[PDB]
């Protein structure tokens, strides 16, 4: 569909997801993809977090969030690490903050956050090579709220990969967002998004 | 408020008026006589290691280019268009031989010189003094190894000089282990603190990490972990605090080269430090191979600050006296191997990144003591910074500066405050001078 | 599926709502619940405040959104009033206030409000006792626009039992909503979430 | 601007400077001179009742915290740390002997002392004067039948000389009726307007009812109903004004015991009333059994106001001069039927709360009044107040205070107006007494 | 269903809109338009506005956006130019906004600019007269990032009309957007709603 | 800042402290000496032709009701009520022969007179002085062919004097075209720039075309697209630049009827325009028919700009020093057939309305101009405005005013900043005028 070339402003990987997608429609998978999304916003908004590792996601999975570095839409040579990892967890890695948010000792958990999630923008398709493998794309808006008048809101675009884990469960391997803000204006990022 | 007469802080620096967290015109007096007076952190040579290489960073609420020269060197210009005020670079990091302005087109070199003028000789003829229109230049660009600090005040003692009796804690591990490169691009983040509010933290805080940080403590299983909850008191001599004439103050806590990070870099980095002070005894002496691998927590003065080994670097870029953009850098050793120095990189994103979980701790310990500064029946109260006072010593044989040994007291905040006053009562670096002819007797008063 | 003594920060309301949806998945009921609350935010969107009382709202409704208080996530002892009501009304209520909205001296109305809605994360699942009863869950942003210059943003997860009524159409018969932010930043919370 | 000489009330109090409710430099001074000197609601006894039950409240923009001491008492806090002043308890209400600061883990007692610090003894040693260090303790506490007021000025009058008065007139409601409960949580909101403006409105705005409320009176079948859209003037005697020296001051509308209650509550109030005005007659006397069941619309100087029989209570607290956070509680007779209660409690939050029918009429007249006072051509122009000078008496054998025996007028205002002029140009209590020592010579003038 | 004489605050053009999705529910085309809008939002999110141009947009499409002035809900006198149009384009004037977009020489695109789109309360519908229009409605919530901390949210409802072209692809022919906000608080409504 | 001595502008208006577009008390003071003494567009006689007609309009921060009296004059008052400083008119437009108070229900004539009180007889008797009660009035209100004006300062110069040479420039098309409309609504968009951003960019700037609009200019096929990326200097000849007294001041650029509008208008515009100037050729003369179709681009001192032919007006609405409400209207002329006229206020909006992609290219460089002009080492640094001096003309036998005989230059931006510096140091009109007494000779310095 997209030549690069033409459409200037594409860049090669956005090129490359979009393809997955515009080929095979298969409206049943792009519900299954919608329950198991909603299912695991709600989770999360409930502050299930045991849970949500429990039956949403992969013991192999990789969760990882970028910022990247704002550089001329015209740069050839600069060619130093372009992104952090604002997270890139395995599944350990999330265990340990689960750990964090349940901790009784987390003051900043109490009073308790309030979190809300809005999951728009579904689409799913099997991957060519390995048929065990789901690409879900999925945008997000993350309400936060605490004491009293703090209120924060993420906006953010989510590439996922699901594969079928112990009990035939769909479960997250891989999930990437690249953050579209380079400043964050919401205190910080300690959400999953 | 009259600077020169108000005492902020008090004698020895044992209190701070709580009204410096909160209040807008001490903020905007700071501008003049903390930010554009002083050294302050702008990159790493890693960051713009080539001709042509430049950086944005912040100085104070200004905003520079910091750009690698022909020559080698580095020369850094107010980012913004000598003609109508434009901002002349919008990106953070890139490569060029110069900057033109999107506004009118004038074209500025990565030297500063303004180089052309679209349509000069239809427009201005030979009237145009393009030799007096070259971008305001930072007067003064140093390195630390590596680290490029600027400078607004031309009058300001040398970099080496201004880091003092700091100096010879950070050289083991910036100088001796072969040297650090900053890994970018850095987590930015706005927070709603005053920038001295998490400069103090750093400066000289191990009383918080215990409580503050007990779930992180207990979840992240790093070599720090039985402090959690204040469950322990670390042993007799397990460190110690330092300051310094001009502000610059850290705490040392011995052996704990793995820091902050989780079990799964805790073998490794214990190896690889062990290994580099072992090397290191024979070169400098048993106490500074030590050091190498001993936890800094450190500020330098006013508001960059650090946590070697942890490998954490962080710049406390003011906004507003409630509101702080804190940038975030990972510091890792250059002779460390690629795997290691990724995994560490991430980890100090993991922990002390805008999604850090240790960082998130001290989130409302900043903010509220900040916002608390503006209300009315606080302004006028006393922050404490007394911890230690009384047994502080200088001139040590061993270990430099005004210095508590012990590992938790407020040695460092007492330093770093005598400074704060001693500047904003001074109108330029000579009065400074007469204000801290005897800044050390002053810290170890009652000892 | 959620044990709230290991998912420390679960309240037991929120683990009982969710155990609802996870068991009985009914893709035909998920879309009428879609319908109806799509159908129910357009009109609400439009101001037909009869319209939605007549269409969408059953006689023995109760309609409530709570604020509640912030405690001690430790807190065991203290056992006052945990929440006030920012609504909680019977059919007749919502009449009243449907009347307030539409009288002519309604002068905040003039010039007319702007409404828009976005509902997502529609889960829905029928009552394991009363077959007539359908539990419907959603998520809602809702934006109001007046006077120029003034927004307002409202996020809402809401609860719903809906019922069919007379003619055979599904009506709301309790919608509760315990609003994230405990100080309200919006100017008030007049608006039918 | 001078605030000794600044007239920003003019005498009588018939008019003040629209400024007053836009400009920030004033909002500031009356954090000194308003806020900082009078009293300033707390909480009820219904709230904290037991030994360790606490409270969040807001005194002008200083938080504190109020609790329940072991011996039945009340005192209050800065909700401050003394150490680095970080905000010590995070939530609205609970029950605890002491509060625990999550940065460094010191630890306070319900009663304000600094109870424990930790490894006190391996870091303080004996040097730590914990006697001296407890939560800045605000001055006076006072109850008004239940109601806790606070005042930071240890020089203030007594809660009930500083209610003067307007005492008089809330007693059968108070006290007579068997006591009141506060019912809790309150509603939340923020709206931009200066706290001025609901306190000027509550405190003596009759005039606005018929027109600002003609959709909620005609919606909401009140047995106000009847003022819809103006379509009738209340009969001659339906109440009156008055206003007190302190600046306290209310309405009164006789019988009105159902107030702004829909008609699914109006028989069960007007029966409930009635009968206890029935025993009231007896024991305190026809006129004031009467006021026991009749609606006052009063504000207790500076920014708490109620309704009583409507049962709303309001606090305005100010964050900046465009910017309050309302606080709206149910108040309920402490004798009613439980369900009597629930019902009246969410109809007040019907009303008056955050999606208060009613209240939302108020928010634009509220809000531009307020934002109006910043625009340059009206800041110095004047908001009146002159409706039913001359007429008003004090001193009267029935009804004390400056009275306006008619129910729609601005006495309320002038009284309110003047004690605000008479702080904001002193100094302390003793030069507002020598400001006010012929306040009611000035209300009434003409007369 | 809308009286409007009774349900005073709705105007004739909102009552006839919801009477053309309130008769016919056509489950499989609330899908189709899902999908489509879906896709429309993934390539606009990734700055492919060629590719846009070229898949989903109809050679004869009316673009709109107007801002209606604020006017007396009772105003019956008054009748001069009600509304002003943001945008009103045909597919000449969207190519010469999408070579805008592209040009090298737009300095405000250096550094790339950050789309994320959010589109919820999806309604189709058949028109009755021409067989081959489909009216499609949706509301968007589109957040605009850039340049640090540059960041802007629109809030819109869309009236579309959609219809096949060559290839038989379904492709818009008529959109339509009543902006909600009177002065707009995003710097510019330079973004394709 | 004492405005009686500071230097902000330079002599000759050659450069402006940066300071004046980021200052909030120069504001303030902005507020005082350049919007409550100046002329400032309020609205078209097309937008209010019948009585009763009304419209809102800022001057500086304050909103007025321009009304269109019984006797066809237009008044203008503050939109706030009398009483208690509510904002009376919540609308943009209408018709209606007064305006009721929503608060208390007072009721106001068209021409501001307080016409009735709910319930006046009862409550205030006789002694409601109506007739003092009367909307704050606006001095003065003047039109210039259709477009009114008004000013605060009762006295202000004549709009017609105001003008100055500039006015000349625009009779041509204000006048001897037969007369403009304007066509609403306009456009309203917050941007966070200085007013005097877009002001002076409007007034004088040719320069920023080729480069900042290089993209619009490619891809919309305007008869200036040659311009594109500075690859082309326009003619000799091809313009010039004015100035004047009071500060107004534009650009020509000869025969560029079709301005901004995209291929699509191009020709039927060049067809319209060199028919009239063929009509005019003999009533007004060459010259003048020329000036009728060639663009201007014009800011009337101090905040409304417009380019002719292009057919853009725009009101630069303070709100802070770094905030502005920009107002977009399209102009046309009344005997363009209605499709033309139709397709040209779409035309206007697309390149410059709220999604102008023309107006998007500005964006940037006024916001961060501003926003530079707040931080601390750019504050006391200067802009220029220095093209082209010393080649100006005063007394030109054919071209009024200060005249820079070329398409590019910085002429205007030197009158426009020689007036508002003497507006800034001046007390009031009389002030000015001394300080102005050798206003051209001032600009025409080293000629
Ligand atoms: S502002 Fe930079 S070239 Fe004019
Ligand atoms: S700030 Fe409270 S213990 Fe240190
Ligand atoms: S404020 Fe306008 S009638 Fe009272
Ligand atoms: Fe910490
Ligand atoms: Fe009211
Ligand atoms: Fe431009």
């Amino acid at each position: 569909m997209i030549n690069i070339q033409e459409d200037k402003l594409v860049s090669a990987h956005d090129a490359e997801e979009i393809l997955r997608f515009f080929n095979c429609h298969d409206s049943a998978l792009q519900q299954e993809a919608t329950t198991l999304l909603t299912q695991e916003a709600h989770l999360l908004d409930i502050q299930a977090y045991r849970a949500w590792l429990e039956h949403c996601v992969g013991s192999e999975v990789q969760y990882q969030v970028i910022s990247r570095e704002l550089r001329a839409a015209s740069e050839r040579r600069y060619k130093l690490n372009e992104a952090m990892n604002v997270y890139n967890e395995n599944f350990q890695q999330l265990k340990v903050r689960v750990e964090h948010q349940l901790d009784p000792q987390n003051w900043g958990n109490s009073p308790k956050l309030r979190f809300t999630r809005f999951i728009t923008n579904v689409q799913a398709a099997m991957d060519v090579n390995d048929k065990e493998l789901l690409h879900i794309r999925s945008n997000v808006i993350l309400h936060r709220a605490r004491r009293g008048n703090q209120v924060d809101v993420f906006y953010a675009a989510r590439e996922d990969k699901w594969k079928r884990g112990e009990g035939g469960v769909r479960k997250l391997v891989q999930r990437f967002v690249d953050y579209p803000e380079r400043i964050l204006q919401t205190h910080n990022l300690m959400v999953f998004l | 408020m009259n600077y020169n007469n108000k005492i902020l802080v008090s004698e020895s620096g044992l209190s701070q008026k709580h009204l410096i967290h909160g209040d807008e015109e001490l903020f905007q007096h700071e501008l003049k006589t903390i930010f554009a007076r002083n050294w302050l952190f702008l990159t790493h040579d890693s960051l713009i290691p080539a001709p042509g290489d430049y950086v944005t960073a912040k100085m104070g609420i200004d905003e520079v280019i910091v750009s690698r020269q022909n020559d080698g060197s580095i020369r850094a210009f107010l980012n913004v268009c000598r003609h109508r005020g434009k901002t002349l670079v919008s990106v953070e990091a890139g490569n060029a031989k110069g900057f033109v302005c999107s506004y009118h087109g004038w074209g500025f070199g990565s030297n500063g010189e303004l180089q052309s003028v679209p349509f000069e000789k239809d427009l201005y003829g030979e009237s145009l003094n393009k030799k007096c229109l070259g971008l305001k230049e930072v007067a003064r660009v140093e390195s630390f190894h590596g680290f490029i600090y600027g400078c607004f005040d031309q009058e300001a003692p040398p970099l080496m000089d201004y880091l003092g009796d700091a100096a010879w804690y950070l050289e083991p591990m910036f100088k001796h282990s072969g040297g650090l490169e900053l890994v970018g691009p850095p987590g930015k983040v706005v927070i709603k603190a005053n920038w001295k509010a998490p400069a103090e933290n750093f400066v000289g805080d191990a009383y918080h990490v215990g409580w503050t940080h007990a779930s992180s403590l207990r979840s992240g299983e790093s070599i720090f972990s039985s402090l959690a909850g204040n469950a322990a008191l670390p042993p007799e001599g397990a460190g110690l605090q330092m300051t310094s004439k001009y502000g610059s103050g850290m705490g040392v806590l011995w052996d704990g080269y793995s820091g902050v990070h989780s079990a799964d870099l805790v073998p490794e980095l214990m190896a690889f430090g062990g290994a580099k002070q072992e090397r290191l005894n024979k070169e400098i002496g048993d106490v500074r191979a030590r050091i190498y691998r001993s936890h800094l927590n450190c500020t330098v003065f006013p508001n960059n600050s650090m946590l070697t080994c942890s490998g954490v670097f962080k710049v406390w870029n003011p906004i507003d006296a409630n509101t702080t953009e804190v940038w975030t850098y990972a510091i890792v050793e250059k002779d460390m191997p690629e795997d290691l120095k990724r995994r560490l990189a991430d980890s100090v994103q993991r922990t002390f990144g805008p999604a850090g979980f240790w960082e998130s701790d001290d989130n409302d310990n900043m903010e509220t003591a900040s916002q608390n500064g503006k209300k009315y029946q606080s302004r006028d109260s006393d922050l404490l910074s007394n911890l230690g006072f009384g047994e502080d010593v200088y001139g040590d044989a061993v270990y430099p500066g005004v210095v508590g040994k012990s590992a938790i007291g407020e040695t460092s905040y007492r330093g770093f405050y005598r400074a704060y006053q001693a500047h904003v009562s001074s109108s330029n670096w000579a009065e400074f001078e007469h204000a801290s002819s005897t800044w050390h007797t002053e810290l170890t008063k009652t000892t």
